[PDB]
C-alpha cells in the first residue's frame, strides 16, 4: 500500500494541481520527511527516478529535494550521493541523453540551496576539460559541453555569482573547442539547405549564441518556472553538499555517443503577428520551451490523447505562441534527420488528437504550417519530402480530401520535375491508394487534373493485344485455360515445355498469365503466387531469372506501384527472388523512367530491412541457443547468422557500387558537356544515396573497412565522397 | 520504471469471443501474446488494398482476412490483420484504432488468432451480429439495420 500511495503523491506535485502548486509542494515535503524514519530507501528511489523520466517537471522535484533538504541535510547528502551514482550508471552505459537530464537536475539543484554553487563548477570545469582528452571522436568531447550549455539556462545566473575566473576560462576553453570542430555532417542533417528564411544551425553553434544573449542579459531568462524561488524564507538557511570530484568515464571502444543534430526552424514572431510574441531563435526561451515540449511527446508517446492534452496545458512562466510551438515541434521530431524519435504515424494522429482538443485555434496554424512547407518545398531533404508526402496524406483522408489545392496553383505551370508539382503528383498518388481513382480525380480542380495518377490497370501483353506475332503467345493462351482450369503445376510445367528460348521467354509468359488471371485482388495474386511457387522457384532459379520475374511483374503491374510492392515483398518472403536481385532491379534501365519516384525507394527499404530483421532473428536465436541435439543447432545457427549477415553486407555493396556507378556516369557526362550537375535527378539520385547512410547507419558501420578503403577512395569524384565522410562524422 | 508505463490503447478490451474453446483465460493468453487484430465498422466497400495501404503504416503486414457474410460470401463490414510482429500491432492499436479508414471511424481489437470461420458473420441473417440491431442509417452498411 503505502510504498504505492508515496509514487502516488511523488506524482501528483508534478501534476496539474487543484491548489497551488507550491502548496503541494509545502505537504509533500513534510509528509515525505515523516516517512523517511521507515521509508527512506523507497523515498531516494522515487526521486531519482523522476530526475531522469521527468525532465519536463525539472524544477518543481529539485525543489521538493530542496524542502526536505530543509529539513534533513542527511537525506539530502543521500539523494545527492545516489544522483551521482545513477548518474555514472548513465554513462556507463552509454544512455547520454538520460545522463544530460541528471547533469541538469544537479545543476538545478543548487538554486534550491542543496549543492554547493561552487561545487557544480569544479565538475563543469571537468567536462569541458573532455575537449582535450586525446585521441576520442569528437561526439564524445561535444556531449560534455552540451551537458554543460544545456545547463546554464538554469544554473547559469547562480553559477555566475562564483567562480567567474574559471566560469570564463570555461567559456574560453569551449569557445575555442567550439570553433575548431568540424562540420561535415550539417549538410546531411539539414532539412533545407536554403538559409532563408531560416538557416538550419549546428545544435551546438546554436545553443553557443543561445547562451551569448543570455549571458549578455546577465543571465536573467524569463521561462523556466521556479517554484524554489517562493521558498527563499525556508530554503536560505539550509546546508548546500559537495559534489565529489567527478571524473568523466574514459572513452571505450564500446562507447557510444548520441549523433550530431541540426536545429529544425520553420517559425519567427512575425508568423504569427497578432499572438503573444515569439521568443527569438537565439533566446534560450526557445530551446527552453522546445526541450519540455520534445520531453513531454517522449513520456506520453504511447497514449496520443494524454499526450496532446500535457502539451496544450503546458505551463510557461510568461505567455507565448503555444500552439505554434507545438507544431513547429512535432515537425521538428517528423523531419528530424537520421530518424524520428518516434514511429511515423504517431505524429499524424497526435497532431489530430491536437485539433480535437482546440478546435478553434491550431487547426489554422497547421494549416498555415502546411502551406509554409509547401512554398520552402525546392530545397527540403528528399528523405523529409518522402515524409511530407506520407503524412500530408494520411491527413487528408481523415478529413474528406478537403484542402485548398488552388493556394498551389504555381506548381502547375512549373517542370513536372521540380519539388512542388512532384509533391503534389506523390501527394494525390497516397491519397489513391487510401481511397481509390475516381475519388482523387474528384477532390482536386479541373486544373489540377494533370497531376492526378494513372487508373492502375493491370497491362497483359498476349491479352486482348490480338498482336499475335510475339513470342510464346500461344503458349500463354494454353496457360490462360490452365489457370482457369485449377492446372497443377507439372500441368503448368507441361504447357511451358513448349517454350523456345534460364529460359526468358518461359518466364514473361508465367508471369504476365499468371498475374492477369489474379488482377483483381492482392489476395488472388497471393494465392496465385503461393500456388505455383514451385513453377516460380524453377523458371527463377537464377539471378537472370530472378531479375527476369521482376522486370515482366514492372511490366504487367507499371501502373499500379502499391501493387508492385506487395508483390515484391510477397516474393521475397516466399524467396521467389532476394534482395540481390531486387537491389539490381532498382538501378535497371528499366526502371529508369520511374526512378525518381516514391515507390521505387519504398520498395528498397522494405527490402533492405527484411534482410536486417531476418539477420537479426537468426542472430537471437543463436543467442537463446547459446544461452542452454542441443549443440548441432548451435552449429547450425552459427552457419546461418553467417550467411545471412554475408547476404547483407552484399546488399549493401550492390547499393554502393551501383549508387557509385550511376552518379559517376552524370557527373562525368556534365563535366563533359559542360551542363549543369545540379539537375532534378541528381538531387533525388545524390539524396538517395545520403538516405541509405542515414536509414541503416548502424548496420553499415560494420563496413568502414570495405567502404573505406575499397568503395569510397579518393579517386571517386568529391561529390560522392561527401556523401560517405558525412556518413563518417555522425560518430566522429 | 513508474507510471510512463501507462499504454491504455494496447490494453485488453472488453470483448471476448464466444465460440472460442478454451477458458476466459486461455482466450487471454492468447489476446496479450497476439499479432493479429481485429478491424470493425469497415464499409462493405472497403478494399483489401485500402486496409493494407493503412495498416501497413505501423510496421509489415502477414496477411488481411476480410470479414464475410456467411450466405452471401460478400464484404461484411470487418476483417482481421495480421503483423509479422506485436510491436507492429501494438502501434497500430496505439495510432490507426479510432481514426479513419476509407472515410469512416475504425475500431481496432486484439484478436485470439483466425481458425477457419472466423471470416463469417455470425448475424442471424449472414452479416455481423451488430447489423442485426442497429437502429441507424447507414450507406456503408446496406442502410437500416436487419431489424428495420
Ligand atoms: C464485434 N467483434 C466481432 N469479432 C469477430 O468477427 C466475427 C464476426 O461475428 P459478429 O457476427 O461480428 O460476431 P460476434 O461478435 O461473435 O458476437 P457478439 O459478441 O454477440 O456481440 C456484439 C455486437 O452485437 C450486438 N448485440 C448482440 N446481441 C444483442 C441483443 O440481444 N440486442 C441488441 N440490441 N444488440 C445485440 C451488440 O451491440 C454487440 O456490440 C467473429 O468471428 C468474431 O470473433 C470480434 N473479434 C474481436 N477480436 N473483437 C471484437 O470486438 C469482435
Ligand atoms: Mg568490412
Amino acid at each position: 500500500e503505502t510504498e504505492d500511495h508515496l509514487e502516488s503523491l511523488i506524482c501528483k506535485v508534478g501534476e496539474k494541481s487543484a491548489c497551488s502548486l507550491e502548496s503541494n509542494l509545502e505537504g509533500l515535503a513534510g509528509v515525505l520527511e515523516a516517512d523517511l524514519p521507515n521509508y527512506k530507501s523507497k523515498i531516494l528511489r522515487l526521486l531519482c527516478t523522476v530526475a531522469r523520466l521527468l525532465p519536463e517537471k525539472l524544477t518543481i522535484y529539485t525543489t521538493l529535494v530542496g524542502l526536505l533538504n530543509a529539513r534533513n541535510y542527511n537525506f539530502g547528502g543521500e539523494f545527492v550521493e545516489a544522483m551521482i551514482r545513477q548518474l555514472k550508471e548513465s554513462l556507463k552505459a552509454n544512455n547520454y541523453n538520460e545522463a544530460v537530464y541528471l547533469v541538469r537536475f544537479l545543476s538545478d539543484l543548487v538554486n534550491c540551496h542543496v549543492i554547493a554553487a561552487p561545487s557544480m563548477v569544479a565538475m563543469f570545469e571537468n567536462f569541458v576539460s573532455v575537449t582535450q582528452e586525446e585521441d576520442v571522436p569528437q561526439v564524445r568531447r561535444d556531449w560534455y559541453v552540451y551537458a554543460f550549455l544545456s545547463s546554464l539556462p538554469w544554473v547559469g545566473k547562480e553559477l555566475y555569482e562564483k567562480k567567474d575566473a574559471e566560469m570564463d576560462r570555461i567559456f574560453a576553453n569551449t569557445e575555442s573547442y567550439l570553433k575548431r570542430r568540424q562540420k561535415t555532417h550539417v549538410p546531411m542533417l539539414q532539412v533545407w539547405t536554403a538559409d532563408k528564411p531560416h538557416p538550419q544551425e549546428e545544435y551546438l553553434d546554436c545553443l553557443w549564441a543561445q547562451i551569448q544573449k543570455l549571458k549578455k542579459d546577465r543571465w536573467q531568462e524569463r521561462h523556466i518556472l521556479r517554484p524554489y524561488l517562493a521558498f527563499d524564507s525556508i530554503l536560505c538557511e539550509a546546508l548546500q553538499h559537495n559534489l565529489p570530484p567527478f571524473t568523466p568515464p574514459p572513452h571505450t571502444e564500446d562507447s557510444v555517443y548520441p549523433m550530431p543534430r541540426v536545429i529544425f526552424r520553420m517559425f519567427d514572431y512575425t508568423d504569427d503577428p497578432e499572438g503573444p510574441v515569439m521568443p527569438g531563435s537565439h533566446s534560450v526561451e526557445r530551446f527552453v520551451i522546445e526541450e519540455n515540449l520534445h520531453c513531454i511527446i517522449k513520456s506520453h508517446w504511447k497514449e496520443r490523447k494524454t499526450c496532446a492534452a500535457q502539451l496544450v496545458s503546458y505551463p510557461g512562466k510568461n505567455k507565448i505562441p503555444l500552439n505554434y510551438h507545438i507544431v513547429e515541434v512535432i515537425f521538428a521530431e517528423l523531419f528530424q534527420l537520421p530518424a524520428p524519435p518516434h514511429i511515423d504515424v504517431m505524429y499524424t494522429t497526435l497532431l489530430i488528437e491536437l485539433c480535437k482538443l482546440q478546435p478553434g485555434s491550431l487547426p489554422q496554424v497547421l494549416a498555415q504550417a502546411t502551406e509554409m512547407l509547401y512554398m520552402r518545398l525546392d530545397t527540403m531533404n528528399t528523405t523529409c519530402v518522402d515524409r511530407f508526402i506520407n503524412w500530408f496524406s494520411h491527413h487528408l483522408s481523415n478529413f474528406q480530401f478537403r484542402w485548398s489545392w488552388e493556394d498551389w496553383s504555381d506548381c502547375l505551370s512549373q517542370d513536372p520535375e521540380s519539388p512542388k508539382p512532384k509533391f503534389v503528383r506523390e501527394v494525390l498518388e497516397k491519397c489513391m491508394r487510401l481511397s481509390y481513382h475516381q475519388r482523387i480525380l474528384d477532390i482536386v480542380p479541373p486544373t489540377f487534373s494533370a497531376l492526378c495518377p494513372a487508373n492502375p490497370t493491370c497491362i497483359y501483353k498476349y491479352g486482348d493485344e490480338s498482336s499475335n506475332s510475339l513470342p510464346g503467345h500461344s503458349v500463354a493462351l494454353c496457360l490462360a485455360v490452365a489457370f482457369k482450369s485449377k492446372a497443377t503445376n507439372d500441368e503448368i510445367f507441361s504447357i511451358l515445355k513448349d517454350v523456345p528460348n534460364f529460359n526468358p521467354l518461359k518466364i514473361e509468359v508465367f508471369v504476365q498469365t499468371l498475374l492477369h488471371l489474379a488482377a483483381k485482388s492482392f489476395s488472388h495474386s497471393f494465392s496465385a503466387l503461393a500456388k505455383f511457387h514451385e513453377v516460380f522457384k524453377t523458371l527463377a532459379e537464377s539471378d537472370e531469372g530472378k531479375l527476369h520475374v521482376l522486370r515482366v511483374m514492372f511490366e504487367v503491374w507499371r501502373n499500379h506501384p502499391q501493387m508492385i510492392a506487395v508483390l515484391v515483398d510477397k516474393m521475397i518472403r516466399t524467396q521467389i527472388v532476394d534482395c540481390a536481385a531486387v537491389a539490381n532491379w532498382i538501378f535497371s534501365s528499366e526502371l529508369s523512367r520511374d526512378f525518381t519516384r516514391l515507390f521505387v525507394w519504398e520498395i528498397l527499404h522494405s527490402t533492405i530491412r527484411k534482410m536486417n530483421k531476418h539477420v537479426l532473428k537468426i542472430q537471437k536465436e543463436l543467442e537463446e541457443a547459446k544461452e542452454k541435439v542441443l549443440e548441432e543447432q548451435i552449429e547450425r545457427l552459427q552457419e546461418k547468422v553467417e550467411s545471412a549477415q554475408s547476404e547483407q553486407k552484399n546488399l549493401f555493396l550492390v547499393i554502393f557500387q551501383r549508387f557509385i556507378m550511376i552518379l559517376t556516369e552524370h557527373l562525368v557526362r556534365c563535366e563533359t558537356d559542360g551542363t549543369s550537375v545540379l539537375t532534378p535527378w541528381y538531387k533525388n539520385c545524390i539524396e538517395r544515396l545520403q538516405q541509405i547512410f542515414l536509414q541503416h547507419h548502424q548496420i553499415i558501420q560494420q563496413y568502414m573497412v570495405t567502404l573505406e578503403n575499397l568503395l569510397f577512395t579518393a579517386e571517386l569524384d568529391p561529390h560522392i565522397l561527401a556523401v560517405f565522410q558525412q556518413f563518417c562524422a555522425l560518430q566522429a | 520504471l513508474k507510471a510512463l508505463r501507462s499504454d491504455s490503447y494496447v490494453e485488453l478490451s472488453q470483448y471476448r469471443d464466444q465460440h472460442f474453446r478454451g477458458d476466459n483465460e486461455e482466450q487471454e493468453k492468447l489476446l496479450k501474446k497476439s499479432c493479429t487484430l481485429y478491424v470493425g465498422n469497415l464499409s462493405f466497400y472497403t478494399t483489401e488494398e485500402q486496409i493494407y495501404e493503412l495498416f501497413s503504416k505501423s510496421g509489415d503486414i502477414k496477411k488481411i482476412i476480410m470479414g464475410l457474410d456467411k450466405m452471401k460470401k460478400t464484404a461484411c463490414g470487418f476483417c482481421f490483420v495480421e503483423y509479422y510482429s506485436r510491436a507492429d500491432a501494438e502501434n497500430a492499436m496505439r495510432y490507426i484504432n479510432g481514426t479513419r479508414l476509407d472515410d469512416r471511424i475504425i475500431r481496432t481489437d486484439w484478436d485470439a488468432g483466425f481458425k477457419e470461420g472466423r471470416q463469417y458473420g455470425r448475424g442471424r441473417s449472414g452479416g455481423q451480429v451488430r447489423d442485426e440491431y442497429r437502429q441507424d442509417y447507414d450507406a456503408g452498411r446496406g442502410g437500416y439495420g436487419k431489424l428495420a
